[PDB]
DNA sequence: ATTAGGTGTACTTATCTACACTTT
DNA sequence: AAAAGTGTAGATAAGTACACCTAAT
C-alpha cells in the first residue's frame, strides 16, 4: 500500500495508496519538502496533493498501445489497478523518480547485451514476435541502453540512455532523422538523434536527455522530467486539445491541452520569457515541417527547485507526408485545427489570444522559413545509403517542405494589417 | 560575473547577460516583455527608465530581487 | 515582518517603512534623497517613477538589493 | 606583547603591541571577521588597520585633564606609553570592548556601595583628594546606578551612569536644562537627572554604551566611538582648529568639520536620518549657545551593517559664560564667530554639504518656535532652587529666547542670498 | 498645528512605431 | 547575404519640479 519514492539513489518520499477508498496520497521527507522540487506542480512538497491529481500523473507514465496489454498480461492484473502497474514499471520511469517497494532491489545490477538475430525476428513477425482503419500515432519501440558501440538492456539502476524506434509504416524512420536533425541544424533545441541498422531494416536511436551515462563504471545519472499534462494536470485522456475526439457532436468539445494553455506554464518556468519563445518555435516549426500530432505528452519540462525549464524537442515527425491519416492540429490556432487553413487571419487572432505581439510570430517565422530551403540540403547528407523509394520519398519530402515555406511566406506581411 | 549590491548601471548589465545566458536576441525580449528594443537597450545600459519598464523585464526573465535582512542590528545592540 | 519578494508597491512601501523607521516626515525625507515630496509620494505609493528616483531614495536610506 | 580584545565576556580578537618597533597590530578571530564589526571604520577586520591607526584611535580612549596625569602618576609611567594605560584601564572603556591582559582577571564581581560623607569630604579640597579661556576643567565621576545607591562597580560589571559636579556657578543645570531642553524637544538625547549630595548638586548622566541587566550581576555593553575615531583623527583634532585660536594659527583647520561630519553618513545604517541628526545637532547648538561642541561630543554606534549616530550628550550651553571664550568649534562656512552668524553664514554652509537651504529653515524654524514653550517646560523639571541659581535660569532664559529671536529674524533671508 | 495628502503650470523626459545603419 | 546591436524622428504621453497652492486628522 506504500511504495517509497526514489531519486537516483536518495529516497525523497513516500507514496501511499488506500486500497478500500481506491485513493493516492504522496506525502513528503523533511529535508526534501524544504530543499527538494515535487513530482508535479500539482503535486506539491508538503504532501497537499489530491489523491486524483496524483492518480493521473502516475497513469501519465503508462504505454497507451499494445505494450500495455502485454503488460498487464505479463503481470495477469485489471487494467484499473494502476498501484500494481506502476510498482511493475517502478525502477524506470519518465524522469529521475524510481518508485520502490520497501526493503526490495534486485539490484544486481550488470547487464544483459544483445545481437541482432532477436531484434530482426521482433521486427519482421510483429504477430509471433511482438486492421487501424483511420488514426494518427503510434509507432513501435523499445528502451536501451547505448555505450556506443553495441546494445544491451540495463537492469535495475542501471536504465536505458536511448530510445531505439522500428518502422512499420513507411520510411517513417527517414521522416523523424530529417526532421530533429532539420530542428537541430536550424539551432532548436532539440535532443540528439542517430540511425540505426538491423539486417536490412532501419531504426531510429534517440538520445534520452532525462537520463545521462556516466563512462568508466556502472551508474546512470537521471534529471527528473514531466510531460505538458503532468504539469497542467491533465488526464491522459487531455493530451489532445480536444480530449474525446473529431466528431462533429464533439468538434467544439476543448477541454484538452491547447496553446494558450501551454503558454500559461511559462510563468511557473524559471525563464518566462525563455520558454514562451521555444514554445512558439515549436509551434512555428511544426507548422511549417507539417506536425500536425504534436500534443500535451510530446513537450515537457525539467523539474527543479527553482522552476520549470522546457526540454529540447523531441519526436519531431511530418504527418502531412501521410495522407492515409485524417491529419488535424493537436493544438488549435486561433480556434482552427485545420493545417490548410491557416492564414494570416488564424495567425494574427492566435498572436492577440496569447496576448502577444504580432511582430514577433512573424520574425519567428519569416526567419525559418528563409533558412529552411538551405537547411534541408544540409540534413540530406547526414544520411547514409538510400534506395530509390527512399530518394524519392526524400525529394517528395523536401519539394512540399519548401512548399509549406513558400506557401505561409506568402500572406506573412499581412498578419501585421489585419483587423480582428 | 559579480554584482554584490545592485545599482542602475549593474542592473542593466544583469539583463543583458540573463538574456544573453537565455541565447536570447534583443529584438525578441523586448517585444514579450511588452517593451521596444529601444527602450531594451536603455535599460541595459542603466539609462534612466519607467520603474514600470524596469519590472515588465523584471517579472518576464523570471529574475527577482530581494532587500537585506536582518532585523537590523542583527537582533542585537546591548 | 511580511518580507518581500520585491515589486512596485511592495518597494514603495518598504520606504514607507524604513522612511517612518527612522522617524522621518515626506518632506525632510524627499529632500535629502534630492526629490520633491510629492515624487516621495508617488514612490511610497507604487505609482509609475523614474528608476533614477527610487535609486536616490535607496542610496539615501541606506537600503540595499540583491539578485537572489 | 599582546593583549586580547575582548566583547562583553567574549574574546573578539587581539591587540598586538611590538615594543621594539614602536608599532601596533589587531587582528581579529575568523568568525568576527565574517559576522562581526571592526573597532572603528579604520581599523579593518582583515587585520589591515595601520599602527598608527590604532595607536590613536587607543589615545582617543584616555582622559584629556588632571585625571590622566593621576593616571600615569599612580602607575608612574610616562606620558609615551598608551599600552600600560590601556590595559590598566582596559575592562572599562567608552565602547564594548573590553582589553584584557591574557589570562588576568579578579574579577570577583561583587560592588562597593557609597556613602554620602566620602563624597562631600571629596567635594570640598580637590588639591586633598586626587589662565587666559576655555575647554575644562569640570570634574566628573563614572558610577554604578541602581536607582538608589552609587557604588564602584568591578571586574565584569562597570559603571552605567557619569556623575558630573559643579565647581564653576550652574555647571550643573545648565547641562541639565539644555539637555533636558533637547530630549523635551523631541530630540534624541541621553537621559540626564540631577541628584545632591550634601549641600553639593550633581548631574547624573545614563550611559547609552552600557546597559545594566537587572536581576543579576552584570552589565551589558555597547560599542561607540566618538566622530574622531571614525573619521581616523587624532585626538588633537577634535576641534576644527587642532592647534589654536592664534591669528597666524587661525587660518589652519586640520580638524573635525561640519562637512567632514556629515561625510560620515554615508557609512551610517540610515545616511538620510543621520544627515538631520547632523543638522539638528548643528541647529540646536545654535539656538542653546554651545560653541564647544566638537568631535567627542558627537558618537556612533558601532555594528556589522553600519553606523549609526548615538543619542547626543554634553550639550551645554557657554554662551552663559563669559569668563570664556566662545568661538563654533565647528565652523559655518568659515565663520568662527556666533555672533557674525547671519543668512549668508547659513547659506553657504548648507551649500557646502551639497544639502537643500529650505531644509535649514525648516528645522530652524521648528525648533526655535518650539523652543519658548518648551523652556518653560524644563524650568519645571528643575529641583529646589535657590535665589541665585533662579537668577541664572532667568539670564538663561532671556539671552536663549534671544538667540532664537535673532536668527528667526533673517532666517527668512536665508533662502534668496546669492553666493 | 504639523502631517499626509492634492495640486497647477511649466520643465524635462520616456515609450511608441518605423526606417536606417554600424557591426559580423 | 544576412543578423544583432544600435541608431533616428515625430506623435504620444508621462513624471518632476517649484513656489506655493491648498484638505486631511
Amino acid at each position: 500500500l506504500t511504495l517509497e519514492m526514489h531519486l537516483g539513489d536518495l529516497m525523497i518520499g513516500e507514496l501511499s495508496f488506500d486500497a478500500t477508498a481506491d485513493t493516492f496520497a504522496v506525502h513528503y521527507t523533511k529535508d526534501w519538502q524544504q530543499s527538494g522540487f515535487p513530482l508535479s506542480p500539482t503535486i506539491p512538497l508538503d504532501g497537499t496533493g489530491t489523491s486524483n491529481q496524483i492518480s493521473m500523473f502516475l497513469v501519465n507514465l503508462l504505454p497507451e498501445n499494445k505494450g500495455l496489454d502485454y503488460l498487464i498480461e505479463s503481470l495477469g492484473v485489471s487494467k484499473g489497478n494502476t498501484f500494481a502497474l506502476i510498482r511493475a514499471i517502478g525502477l524506470d520511469t519518465a524522469g529521475a523518480i524510481a518508485f520502490v517497494p520497501k526493503g526490495a532491489l534486485l539490484p544486481e545490477t550488470q547487464l544483459r547485451p544483445i545481437k541482432a538475430e532477436e531484434v530482426i525476428q521482433r521486427i519482421e513477425d510483429p504477430t509471433m514476435w511482438p486492421p487501424r482503419l483511420s488514426v494518427a500515432g503510434v509507432q513501435p519501440k523499445l528502451n536501451l541502453f547505448y555505450n556506443g558501440k553495441e546494445f544491451a538492456f540495463a537492469e535495475g539502476t542501471l536504465s536505458s540512455t536511448h530510445i531505439v524506434k522500428f518502422e512499420k509504416y513507411h520510411h517513417l524512420v527517414i521522416n523523424e532523422f530529417i526532421t530533429m536533425r532539420l530542428a537541430k541544424v536550424l539551432g532548436m533545441n532539440v535532443a540528439n538523434v542517430d540511425i540505426v541498422h538491423f539486417g536490412r531494416y532501419k531504426a531510429l536511436c534517440v538520445e534520452r536527455f532525462d537520463r545521462r551515462n556516466i563512462p568508466g563504471e556502472q551508474r546512470v545519472l537521471r534529471r527528473h522530467i514531466v510531460d505538458s499534462c503532468q504539469a497542467l494536470g491533465f488526464s491522459v485522456s487531455k493530451k489532445y486539445e480536444r480530449n474525446f475526439g473529431t466528431g462533429r457532436d464533439v468538434k467544439d468539445i476543448r477541454e484538452g491541452v491547447s496553446f494558450n494553455r501551454l503558454f500559461s506554464l511559462a510563468a511557473k518556468c524559471r525563464n518566462p520569457v525563455a520558454a514562451k519563445q521555444d514554445m512558439l518555435q515549436w509551434a512555428l516549426f511544426n507548422l511549417l515541417t507539417g506536425n500536425a500530432d504534436a500534443h500535451g505528452k510530446n513537450y515537457s519540462f525539467f523539474m527543479t527547485p527553482s522552476g520549470m525549464e522546457p526540454t529540447p524537442w523531441y519526436d519531431l515527425v511530418s504527418v502531412d507526408m501521410y495522407e492515409d491519416f485524417e491529419q488535424q492540429l493537436a493544438m488549435a490556432i486561433d480556434d482552427e485545427f485545420d493545417p490548410n487553413s491557416i492564414y494570416a487571419y488564424q495567425l494574427a487572432a492566435f498572436m492577440d489570444g496569447l496576448g502577444l505581439p504580432r511582430n514577433l510570430l512573424i520574425s519567428n517565422l519569416t526567419r525559418i522559413a528563409r533558412r529552411i530551403p538551405q537547411a534541408i540540403a544540409e540534413v540530406i547528407l547526414m544520411l547514409p545509403p538510400l534506395d530509390e523509394d527512399e530518394a524519392s520519398f526524400v525529394a517528395h519530402y523536401k519539394t512540399q517542405l519548401l512548399a509549406r515555406c513558400e506557401r505561409y511566406l506568402g500572406f506573412v506581411d499581412e498578419v501585421r494589417d489585419v483587423e480582428v | 560575473i559579480m554584482a554584490s549590491p545592485l545599482n542602475q548601471q549593474s542592473l542593466g548589465l544583469l539583463i543583458k547577460e540573463r538574456r544573453k545566458s537565455a541565447a536570447l536576441t534583443q529584438d525578441v525580449a523586448a517585444m514579450l516583455c511588452g517593451v521596444t528594443k529601444k527602450t531594451l537597450i536603455r535599460v541595459e545600459k542603466g539609462e534612466d527608465v519607467y520603474i514600470s519598464t524596469v519590472f515588465k523585464i523584471l517579472d518576464g526573465l523570471g529574475i527577482d530581487i530581494v532587500s537585506a535582512q536582518t532585523s537590523d542590528t542583527e537582533t542585537n545592540g546591548w
